[PDB]
RNA sequence: GCCGAGGUAGCUCAGUUGGUAGAGCAUGCGACUGAAAAUCGCAGUGUCCGCGGUUCGAUUCCGCGCCUCGGCACCA
């Protein structure tokens, strides 16, 4: 909020130390911004009295005669500045805050101004400086200091939260006090109001966004400026004040929520009715506006026989010309309970962001409206002098708060303390409750003001929060848990377990945003996003990663922008979005990769990148295999799709030159993979004892064919006792007939039991003999050398 | 390799071709009227200009945009690659598996509330069997088949860093070091004591000469022996799954009273697996840790004190678990047998 | 990446706790995230978050047991909304931990940002209590900030919860109280969207 | 990280055999069994190493494998006791398996220790000094954080001739090594200067001998320093190495005004030249 | 919704009397080079937010929206 100081200790004396307070209630729930101390009035501004006011020949500027308790003039050019009132003068030789500058005795147009009255803004209580301040002219003995009637102050800035909406008060705070043990001291502002009709009527259109209304009647108004302490307040509040009148009506606001209008009846009509703004409804919102309405709008209005008019719009500004000034005589007072909502919404639409709607908006006490009116007139009738008539006009009834069942011991079974029974009574029966109980179990009817009250533990944390959350001790839980609930934790750790091994594998460890510009799925040769944001961050954030490949590129990019690696292996594991949500993993290659520093030949590209993967693969216990297939962002002859035991989960390969040149960046070998990839459980075959035979041979096949092919037809005719098979040799050119490549293979049988009694490595090896002649791949010691 | 460098520098030609010209062109309209050209208006301030102006364009995109479909085609030819092919032969790596299903017990009661300590292999007499009640000429000594040491040099720190009086040894369990623990810290605690064990033993599929144990205990104010069931079950939970049980008979151990064995129902399995032996720890174990501490003018701290310990070789289970043959298998070091645990998480 | 080191340290630390930690779907549905949560529209406590509310066709947004949902789409303002898709699919009684990216409508600078991580997390059970809540937060500051470290805690308002706090943390050689995070006890309306959705 | 890394955990007895103290050329085992196991598991491990090639010994008797990155971590007894880490490796190692070129040996191992180390938090010197069981010209003690932890080399051909098998390389260091905590450097925003040059230096000289001098002569705005070209020859005067340097300026604040970056490289000049390391703009071309 | 400033390359950015629309840097090519750094000698990529126009280049101006900012008060 903004809490000045001496102001809540006029409802709770005896509060002491606004930092023991600050604690107090951050204690209670609410959390101290800022502490200020303001209003250091220099000792050389003290009060004047204007005593007239002429005007300087042709010019804007109005020479005042005053008396600092010694008759003296000072040369004004504020609008405000007429005889009557009380100003705040600042002698000549006086040093100013706002002003930063020092106050002298000066010469304007032919006059000697002797110091000059200030604004607000020029003294330094409010951003105003756009007029005198104001006084009542009889207010302080002519020539006193104005610090002396103008104590310092010290205003807290609270964070009162959603739920408290009786915060927004004096009072409501004052009375969370009163339940530490705080004596409440509610003023009370009892009238004098003579029993007669009021002259206006009341009409109540729409129930269902004004439940509860009222309309006091006070006139015989003296409009005048407010008492100094009531301005000292509005300030210290941070709020300008205006008239006696209008001052009472945020006075009253700031000490209990109850946003109130004072309307001039002369601009009322009839009477006030309040209804939903019918379509083509323009008003002059009171900050100098012509706001044209919409019909979902509430507003209060007048009418005039026939035609109704908009006077303010209810529950958030007003205004217009109905406004309370000068030549204001009666006035018709406005306290109701608004529908937050119909509220909430207009307020929002409209672009206001009023003391009054922010009120509403929360909600306020839907059975404060008539103690309000009381507090309001009593103010008022002192204040302003007019006379008030008993009798409001009442629109809608209001229903009593429900009664919660409260058992102290649940109270405590929650809390794990043991706070006795009639301690906790005392906790709620002190924070203004009706316990009707017996025991155990009490039903207890929470105050008007309290909204946040509906359930039986909004009850316990009151008892947890007079007593302090300071008072509940440490304790741990002790139990079996459910079966099912058992394992849960397995997926996870399997992917936390990958980012390891990815990791001490040598891959650093990289996080993008989610977000993708629409813009790449071109750039990048992708199918179009599949979802976009509604209010994206900017343009290009704004839908969202059908792939990690994308920023894993753009990001590195960045990094030869800044940093110009040579070679960088990242890996990413974030969310892609596309159909349904899943787990990705991918991570490129780049540089000059492994080899010596101080040797010219480095050890790098696609099989280096292609390395890392099987590498991975096997200390994973799973099976790896690149098939070609030209994928429509990678580069066509480098090109392969990932198959982890069985499997396709995702594509490896190079970049398309087309988008290498588009982005400014060179060579690059990515992969992305889905995740969870399978796992395998542990197949514990028993090794043999017996030696191994260690035969070896090599195979000519046509130019354009595949490792893979050739492999997996060597390995399945090789049969059962086969037992490694390793490439160790290509071979591109002559003594091979034109056109074919050697791939020379080391074998290895071993039987599990007795050896091998070599004439089966041999009819062992026919086979696959047999079968590369049955497929067109000729041999070296039977079909090329 | 061929059609790129030649015309990257080709067009930088033209690079140099736009300011050979674009000198020659800003050295006419720019040097005849810096001050005086807008006097100069219409033909002049036209012709040298407006017009030869276009070409510093034309060229510069066509020699900078003409080029990158002839020298990115001429890349399209080269890496013509087979995908699939040994790609660099990074070496794999991987664990042991007693450090998977050592972990994994680790886990599993870390998961509950546990620290592991680990402690010294080579022992001496009095912290591994006699400050756990068992004295000599005890056919308790008979339990277990102790390496005796001897040798000059090694020092023999305890606790709390100070050097120990007694006959040196290789621990036969890691109990040893419950004690060791017990003198340096105070209650309560939830610790496991995993290491490597040594007995005189006749090594075969099923007994071995050095061995894996985990224990742990639990002391501190309240423990009971339902406090060590409910353990002991989580074990078996977490272990063979949900529908798994355990079973405690009592036995004879000289540092608890009571003792048990405690034996898992293992679902799947079908069989009741053994596993281990547990108790509530014993009365003079606490009366050594304290008359200990003493000695080191340590205040007593177990005068109050409750508290179980249990005890299970690794070893078997990860046998079970990872169906294995015999126990030397993990000591005899072999790779083709190793690299069948390398892909385990 | 420090995220992962920071994220692990805390999902180990109350792993040692008894925790089990579950991971959610990034992009939620109105329904699980604020409005299961006691966060129904028109609420100013809709204001406490700002949300990216989505768009497009195609995606299918599984809940819990596997079944489609009806709802608005949008990107998690907390990791809660996994918290509800927890209760839904198992039984208690449980501890787990939900750690997950979050996102928020945001203007990024040196301490704010528009994607974040967190860690939230309930143990519901019979007879938990606030004692229970305190003791753990308490061993959250102990392990993090060793030995001669306090919590401290302060009612907040939270939609979810009822009581609810804010807890802050004694950094001992900090010499500064850090904030930290928010908790408390699991609001009864939360059990109820929870049954209600179970007996569908 | 030892595993993710590349080496295949391997687990041994700790029973060592009086025997091995000459076969391996180490100090006398200072613990003996009074009821050993058998007269070869008599004593206790001083060392790991031995039975870690013991180990791979026995598998080229039974696999024939080609190459083995191994790695233990037991309890070593001597004097105290402690934890060690130790591994070796062995075969044609990394490279191309269609390709007829490997890379491999010392340096191969010796990658294999940076990259570890690193990926550690720590830093990693390897210094010259011959240790007793390994080679001569190959050996030296391993530097982490400042500290020496232990060694790395080849084997000492004498006993790779005793065991019938070929070159191995290895290490042995003591745990636990040094934790260095994070210190977050910010890094700036502003470009860096890429300068470059080459040192004449003797031959019988080493690398971290000059590179350490480069570095501390260098100045604050240093930033990487690589070597990555060496030179044994002509044109150069006979008996030197020209070592090439990368090198690499930045400032934390403003960018580097040039003229700065010279008289920085000046310095480094100046102590090569006030060593007896001379140029290529300057001292020998 | 508001009152005034910035957005210049492969980074950082002053920015006007427009004449070399850069300077620090950094970038490429031909001699020196076993091979790179200094020197040499040579020229450059740069949508100056994005778009409407103006001079010769469109950043000195004037439009709408953008991205970053200082003041209007309540938010996991």
């Amino acid at each position: 909020m903004r809490v000045p100081f001496s102001w809540l200790k006029a409802y709770v004396p005896e509060l002491e130390s606004p930092e023991v307070l600050e604690e107090r209630l951050a204690g209670l729930g609410f959390e101290t911004d800022r502490i200020e101390r303001v209003f250091p009035i220099p000792r050389g501004v003290v009060f004047a009295r204007v005593l007239e006011a002429h005007p300087i020949p042709g010019t804007r500027l109005k020479r005042l005669v005053l008396d600092a308790g010694r008759t003296v003039e000072v040369v004004s050019g504020a609008e405000n500045a007429r005889k009557g009132i009380g100003v705040a003068l600042a002698l000549p030789g006086t040093e100013l805050p706002g002003l930063g500058q020092k106050v002298g005795e000066r010469v304007i147009q032919g006059v000697r101004s002797f110091g000059m009255a200030l604004s607000p803004r020029e003294l330094g209580v409010g951003e105003y400086g756009g007029g005198l301040l104001e006084f009542p002219e009889d207010a302080l003995p002519p020539g006193t200091p104005l610090s002396e009637a103008w104590p310092e102050e010290v205003v807290l800035d609270l964070e009162v939260t959603p739920n408290r909406p009786d915060a927004l008060g004096l009072l409501g705070l004052a009375r969370d006090l009163h339940a530490l043990g705080y004596a409440l001291v509610e003023p009370e502002a009892a009238l004098k109001a003579e029993a007669l009709p009021l002259p206006f009527a009341l009409k109540v259109e729409d129930p269902e966004g004004a439940p509860h209304f009222t309309l006091g009647y006070a006139f015989g108004l003296r409009v005048a400026p407010s008492p100094l302490w009531m301005q000292r307040a509005l300030f210290a509040a941070g709020m300008r004040p205006i008239n006696n009148v209008v001052d009472v009506t945020n006075y009253v606001m700031l000490e209990r929520a109850q946003p109130m209008h004072a309307f001039d009846l002369r601009f009322v009509g009839e009477g006030i009715a309040v209804r939903r703004a019918r379509e083509g409804e323009r008003l002059k919102t009171l900050d100098g506006v012509e706001r044209t309405l919409h019909p979902e709008d509430l507003v209060i209005a007048g009418w005039r026989g026939e035609e109704s008019f908009p006077l303010g719009l209810a529950g958030v500004m007003g205004g217009a010309e109905s406004e309370v000034r000068e030549d204001t005589e009666a006035i018709a007072l406005e306290v109701a309970c608004f529908d937050p909502v119909s509220i909430r919404k207009t307020a929002r639409r409209h672009g206001l962001r009023t003391e009054a709607s922010h009120r509403f908006e929360r909600g306020v006490d839907p059975l404060g409206q008539v103690p309000a009116q009381r507090r309001a007139l009593s103010l008022l009738q002192a204040l302003a002098g007019a006379r008030v008539a008993e009798a409001l006009l009442e629109a809608g009834s209001p229903k009593p708060p429900e009664a919660i069942p409260f058992r102290p011991e649940y109270a405590n079974r929650l809390l794990g303390t043991s706070y006795p029974e009639a301690e906790q009574i005392a906790i709620l029966k002190r924070l203004g409750c009706r316990v009707e109980g017996e025991g155990p179990t009490y039903r207890v009817t929470p105050p008007s003001h309290r909204l946040d009250l509906r359930l039986e533990e909004d009850l316990v944390e009151e008892v947890a929060r007079i007593q302090g959350y300071e008072t509940i001790p440490l304790a741990l839980p002790a139990f079996f848990p459910a079966p099912d609930n058992r394992g849960v934790e397995a997926p996870y750790r399997k992917e936390q377990r990958l980012r390891e091994v990815l990791s001490g594998l040598g891959f650093q460890e990289v996080y993008t945003y989610s977000f993708m510009d629409p813009e790449d799925a071109r750039r990048f040769r992708l199918d179009p996003p599949r979802l976009l944001l509604l209010n994206p961050l900017a343009p290009e954030k704004a839908a969202l990663r059908t792939h990690l490949f994308p920023g894993l590129v753009r990001v590195l990019k960045e990094n030869l922008d800044l940093d110009r690696p040579e070679r960088a292996l990242l890996f990413e594991v974030g969310r892609v979005f596309r159909e349904r949500e899943e787990t990705h993993l991918a991570g490129l290659l780049f540089g000059e990769g492994v080899g010596l520093p101080w040797a010219k030949e480095r050890l790098s590209g696609y099989f280096l990148l292609k390395g890392y993967l099987e590498a991975l693969f096997a200390r994973l216990g799973l099976a790896f295999r690149v098939e070609a297939q030209a994928f429509p962002f990678l580069h066509p002859g480098v090109s392969g799709r990932v198959l982890v035991e069985g499997e396709e989960v995702g594509f490896l390969g190079a970049l398309h030159p087309e988008i290498a040149q588009e982005l400014e960046l060179p060579p690059v070998h990515l992969f992305e993979l889905r995740l969870p990839l399978p796992d395998k459980p542990l197949a514990f075959q028993d090794p043999s004892r017996h030696p191994a035979a260690f035969r070896d041979l090599a195979v000519v096949v046509p130019a354009p064919t595949p490792y893979g092919e050739v492999e997996a037809l060597v390995r399945e005719a090789a049969g059962p006792y086969l037992e490694s098979l390793a490439l160790f040799d290509l071979y591109q050119g002559p003594p091979l007939p034109e056109g074919h490549k050697s791939l020379a293979f080391h074998l290895r049988f071993r039987h599990p039991k007795r050896t091998l009694r070599d004439e089966e490595v041999e009819e062992a090896v026919s086979r696959v003999a047999e079968a590369l002649r049955a497929r067109g791949f000729g041999l070296r010691g039977l079909d090329t050398p | 390799l061929a059609a790129i460098q030649n015309a990257r520098d080709l067009e930088e030609l033209k690079a140099l071709k736009a300011r050979y010209l674009g000198k020659k062109g800003l050295l006419t309209q720019e040097m005849k009227g810096l001050s005086a050209l807008p006097l100069e208006e219409r033909r002049k301030r036209g012709q040298e200009l407006n017009a030869i102006k276009a070409a510093l364009e034309a060229a510069l995109e066509a020699r900078e945009k003409a080029l990158e479909e002839a020298a990115l085609k001429e890349a399209l030819e080269r890496e013509r690659v087979d995908v699939s092919l040994p790609g660099a032969s990074l070496f794999s790596g991987g664990l042991h598996p007693i450090t998977l299903m050592e972990r994994e017990l680790v886990e599993i009661f870390r998961a509950l509330g546990y620290q592991a300590v680990e402690g010294p292999e080579v022992e001496s007499e009095f912290f591994n069997f006699d400050a756990l009640n068992i004295p000599e000429h005890h056919p308790a000594r008979d339990m277990w088949d102790t390496f005796w040491l001897t040798g000059e040099g090694f020092r023999l720190e305890g606790p709390l860093g100070e050097e120990v009086e007694g006959r040196l040894l290789l621990r036969t369990h890691t109990s040893p070091m419950q004690v060791r623990y017990m003198v340096a810290h105070t209650p309560p605690f939830r610790i496991v004591v995993p290491g490597r064990v040594f007995r005189f033993e006749q090594t075969d599929a099923t007994h071995e000469a050095v061995f894996h144990q985990l224990e742990g205990l639990v002391v501190g104010e309240g423990i009971a022996m339902a406090h060590l069931k409910g353990a002991i079950y989580e074990l078996a939970q977490a272990l063979f799954g949900p529908d798994s049980k355990v079973r405690f008979q009592p036995v004879y151990f000289p540092f608890v009273e009571p003792g048990a064995q405690f034996a898992v129902w293992w679902p799947e399995g079908g069989k009741w697996l053994e596993l281990g032996g547990a108790g509530m720890v014993h009365p003079k174990v606490f009366q050594a840790v304290d008359a200990y501490r003493e000695r080191l003018g340590l205040p007593p701290a177990y005068r109050g004190v409750t508290g179980f310990a249990f005890g299970l070789g690794v070893e078997r289970l990860a046998m079970l678990r990872y169906g294995i043959p015999d126990i030397r298998y993990f000591f005899g070091g072999r790779l083709k047998f190793l690299e069948q645990f390398k892909g385990v998480l």
